[PDB]
């Protein structure tokens, strides 16, 4: 796991070194939801129509999708305020984004598919969310 | 009474998994259809065969795999060649085989013997494992599975065979020496003797001796039996009732039917060893009492000769890497020839699966 | 686990034909017996699977299977080539999975931009 360990942290320096960052924030369109039995959230994130990303396509992670995380609040550029979470969605190119989730918890399931393990990056990524690459379509929910 | 459904079910199952363990066969050593294909290449010309670079890096997709020696890869066919005898049989049978107060009758019955502790958890695994690698010993010992675990190669091949590599014909050297009646003749100059059996032709019109010699024909017979016994115990994955069948026929529409043609001499006939103005006189020669006496004495004896000659040419690369071994052998030295014989013992009596061999080397291309 | 053997191979055999004595047994009997015939059973599974096979046996009754050797080995070496197709496809995804792997644990989850505050299975697919 020695080795491992240098190639994995290697790659992830350089890929963490080489990230492009254009820092455009895209389009959100959050909206209540509801199914059963309780109430969940879900966001629809749009992509740039091959405007710009046509002079990029070196399958450069070209083919890894959008990453979501849950962040707390307790470490922020200026830590002034904090004490809530935040649903933070990545692209390479364009610039991060946030919602934040006052709620304890909503829509955290219970065993929703039948325990089949391809990690992806998290349970919360393979769990719930869809990646519609045609389109350039990001859903969460 | 029984419901043929389940018969048929059961039937289905079993050559399904039939066909999955010859196929994972087939995968974890694809030399194993290659090998045979290619044979298949020389006997059935239409047959399409796999790009040469799969062949080569013995590969089937992406993942080029380990090359296993000649007596596993044979065995391996051996045990894939019954597999495919119980299919047949299998399928034979099942072509031969092929309400609600019934049903609370049959389920009422059911609950007869109600206090029959015991697990049961037999019927696919003992199928599924009665045909998979590996399934004599405890672990990894013997690739032969529990269907042919009784399977041997050495009672099928001698030690001087090695597995398909040579064929023995020193011993009919030997019988040839008692034919001829003298000792002119070196194991050299009798494979030099066999050579003409290559050609379509000079078996015929040059034979080594008189073609109606006792002692001769004698000695061909037991010969041409030898090559053919040999070439379908050398390649088990071929069908050898269609060789035979395609052999027949072409021996009786094209062999017997003046195939051998001379533009001077006109038509050949194996049986009355004579050449025929034209195709006229040929014909109404294979009515004549002498032809009918010939082709009723000597039929056995010009049909195996004939068979020594298309086997041999299918064999041509045997025959060849044999010849060679020969030469070989022959310019060696005394201790020379005595290790190479050491080597030809130990893969005669040694184990067709290694306790130190890989599983899961695969390599990319 | 020769009685739920039995049991679940005939209402299979039986469920294969017509699919209406079953759910007429169901309601005629009551017995705890069958309650594989709810997919909530893990049995249940199984039972579609027999049933099919049973299905399938009902395909080419009237017709024979006339393979022969050359045939079923043709067959048996394309099924070999697609389990090594299949086999090529889990690794590539194994790769993308790692790629994402190493993106996510690589990027600023501190690059914070944020507006506001607050059935894809079906949706995975295509149609
Ligand atoms: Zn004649």
């Amino acid at each position: 796991x020695x080795x491992x360990x240098x190639x994995x942290x290697x790659x992830x320096x350089x890929x963490x070194x080489x990230x492009x960052x254009x820092x455009x924030x895209x389009x959100x369109x959050x909206x209540x939801x509801x199914x059963x039995g309780s109430v969940g959230m879900a966001i629809q994130v749009n992509y740039s129509s091959e405007v710009k990303e046509n002079s990029v396509d070196s399958d450069d992670k070209a083919k890894v999708p959008p990453l979501i995380r849950i962040v707390s609040g307790l470490e922020l550029s200026d830590t002034k305020q904090k004490g809530k979470k935040f649903l933070v969605i990545a692209y390479e190119p364009f610039e991060n984004i946030a919602i934040e989730l006052p709620p304890n918890e909503i829509l955290f399931s219970e065993n929703n598919d039948m325990d089949n393990n391809n990690d992806g990056v998290d349970e919360l990524n393979k769990k719930c969310t869809f990646w519609d690459a045609i389109s350039k379509l990001y859903y969460v929910q | 009474e029984m419901n043929l459904l389940e018969t048929r079910r059961s039937l289905l199952e079993e050559m399904e998994i039939i066909e999955n363990a010859i196929a994972e066969r087939i995968q974890r050593n694809p030399e194993l259809y290659y090998h045979y294909i290619q044979e298949s290449s020389k006997v059935f010309p239409d047959t399409k065969l796999p790009r040469s670079s799969l062949i080569a890096e013995n590969k089937i997709y992406k993942f080029k795999k380990v090359k296993r020696k000649r007596k596993q890869i044979i065995l391996q066919q051996h045990e894939i060649n019954i597999f495919l005898r119980d299919y047949q049989e299998k399928q034979q049978t099942f072509n031969k085989i092929n309400f609600e107060r019934k049903l609370q009758q049959l389920e009422k019955e059911l609950k007869n013997e109600d206090e029959n502790f015991e697990l049961d958890i037999n019927s696919k695994k003992d199928k599924y494992a009665l045909f998979s690698s590996s399934s004599d010993p405890s672990r990894r010992t013997n690739i032969l599975s529990d269907r042919a675990r009784d399977l041997d190669l050495n009672e099928i091949f001698t030690r001087d065979e090695q597995y398909g590599e040579y064929m023995e014909l020193e011993q009919f050297h030997s019988l040839w020496l008692n034919v001829i009646k003298r000792g002119d003749c070196s194991l050299l100059q009798f494979l030099d003797i066999l050579e003409l059996f290559l050609d379509d032709e000079k078996y015929l019109l040059t034979p080594p001796m008189d073609r109606k010699n006792d002692r001769y024909m004698a000695f061909l017979l037991k010969l041409s039996k030898y090559v053919e016994t040999f070439f379908f115990k050398s390649y088990a994955l071929l069908d050898a009732a269609a060789v035979e069948n395609l052999i027949k026929s072409d021996f009786e529409h094209s062999y017997c039917r003046g195939s051998l043609r001379s533009e001077a001499k006109g038509i050949y006939c194996p049986f009355c060893s004579r050449w025929f103005k034209t195709s006229s006189v040929f014909e109404s020669h294979l009515v004549g009492k002498i032809h009918k006496k010939n082709e009723s004495k000597r039929r056995n004896f010009v049909y195996s000769e004939y068979k020594l000659h298309r086997y041999l040419k299918y064999l041509n690369d045997e025959f060849s890497r044999t010849r060679s071994f020969v030469e070989r052998k022959l310019a060696f030295t005394a201790n020379e020839r005595m290790a190479e014989m050491d080597i030809l013992t130990q893969k005669y009596e040694a184990p067709a699966y290694d306790s130190t061999e890989k599983e899961g080397a695969e390599q990319v291309d | 686990s020769r009685r739920d053997m039995e049991v679940i191979k005939l209402t299979a055999r039986y469920y294969a034909k017509d699919k209406s004595i079953v759910e007429q047994m169901i309601s005629k009997d009551g017995e705890a017996r069958l309650n594989f015939m709810n997919s909530s059973h893990p049995l249940h599974k199984t039972f579609t699977d027999f049933v099919a096979q049973y299905k399938r046996v009902y395909s080419f009754t009237g017709q024979e299977i006339k393979k022969s050797k050359r045939t079923i080995l043709d067959n048996c070496f394309e099924r070999t080539q697609y389990w090594e197709f299949e086999k090529d496809k889990d690794r590539e995804h194994d790769k993308l999975v790692e790629l994402c792997k190493i993106q996510f644990a690589a990027i600023p989850w501190d690059k914070f931009t944020q507006v506001a505050k607050f059935d894809l299975e079906q949706m995975r697919l295509r149609r």
